[PDB]
């Protein structure tokens, strides 16, 4: 869980240490149709 | 959303649709952030030149949807409004400068494959990821083109960053350093922006260093939409996040 | 020094016409 939470659950709630990982597509290595289109502006 | 593509099913499950009840309106784009706090444009609320100051008994939120018009049962949550609280240095006179607002649900919601939190950026990520040519996300229920034009479904496009003295150079608008800016220039082959009814979306960027998904920033103004030599201008979500600590914080 | 020209990014309708789907109860 490649993530360090910032705030506080009691206050936050909760959600914060997995935020950002999609149920339909991280979770299950599944990729959206132009999420490459970002990584890829990374390398330009 | 202009010159954008029909979102995926769960591509955006932070996506939150600001909604009155009556007259029924969409009214902003919104983002999940944990089970019980929402993000917003702080304009969305409060806007005294177009008569709008919300309060909390005023508005509703829909969240897990796709469909704009369509009440998706058993996939969208319904939730009501506990507190508002808006930016108290928010330009609302001049520049839209610190445009965000936070809204706190009454009850937690519930997380499903429709339904789950985006991650706010830590002082390394903003560092690293917020630059000129990287792409981000901006999705949204808003117009599909400068003028009525309304999606069936939620829209997505990508859009690269823009350095900060073309943004400024782009504009009469004085631009502050809580907003950046971000799509095509002229003569860079593709199109695409936000527009009336986006603003309060999330504009993310998926992370290199760990597949996260990290909303950078929060739709927030523009001149026109997807007008050549024009960009898109974002809250600078990092450079709040003092306030929002503070805020989540004291409640 | 001119903000004549800015946007706000929302404004709304209900684009079928008169209609999104009743919800909650
Ligand atoms: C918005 O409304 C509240 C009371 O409902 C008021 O305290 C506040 O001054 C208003 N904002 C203005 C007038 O700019
Ligand atoms: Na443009």
């Amino acid at each position: 869980s490649e993530y360090q939470t910032f705030f506080n659950p009691r206050t936050f709630g909760s959600g914060e240490a997995d935020c950002g990982l999609r149920p339909l597509f991280e979770k299950k290595s599944l990729e959206d149709k132009t999420e490459r289109e970002l990584l890829e502006s990374y390398i330009d | 959303i202009v010159e954008g593509s029909d979102a995926e099913i769960g591509m955006s499950p932070w996506q939150v649709m600001l909604f009155r009840k009556s007259p029924q309106e969409l009214l902003c784009g919104a983002s999940l952030i944990s089970d019980r706090w929402v993000l917003t444009a702080a304009h969305c609320l409060l806007y005294p030149p177009w008569d709008k100051n919300f309060t909390e008994n005023d508005l509703l939120v829909r969240i897990g949807k796709h469909s704009r018009t369509r009440y998706e049962r058993n996939i969208e949550k319904i939730s009501m409004l506990e507190k508002i609280y808006i930016h108290p240095r928010y330009n609302w006179r001049e520049n839209l400068d610190r445009d965000i607002a936070l809204m706190k649900l009454k009850k937690p919601v519930a997380f499903s494959d429709y339904i789950h939190p985006v991650c706010l950026p830590d002082r390394e990520t903003a560092a690293s990821l917020l630059q000129a040519g990287y792409k981000g996300r901006v999705t949204g229920w808003g117009n599909l083109k400068e003028t009525k034009g309304q999606p069936s479904v939620l829209q997505v496009v990508n859009l690269p960053i823009v350095e900060r003295p073309v943004c400024k150079d782009s504009t009469r608008i004085r631009i502050t350093d809580n907003m950046f800016c971000a799509g095509y220039k002229p003569d860079e082959g593709k199109r695409g922006d936000a527009c009336e009814g986006d603003a309060g979306g999330p504009f993310v960027m998926k992370s290199p260093f760990n597949n996260r998904w990290y909303q950078m920033g929060i739709v927030s103004w523009g001149e026109g939409c997807d007008r050549d030599g024009k960009y898109g201008f974002y809250t600078h979500v990092f450079r709040l996040k003092k306030w929002i600590q503070k805020v989540i914080d004291q409640f | 020094a001119t903000n004549a020209t800015l946007d706000p990014r929302s404004f709304l309708l209900r684009n079928p016409n008169d209609k999104y789907e009743p919800f909650w109860e």
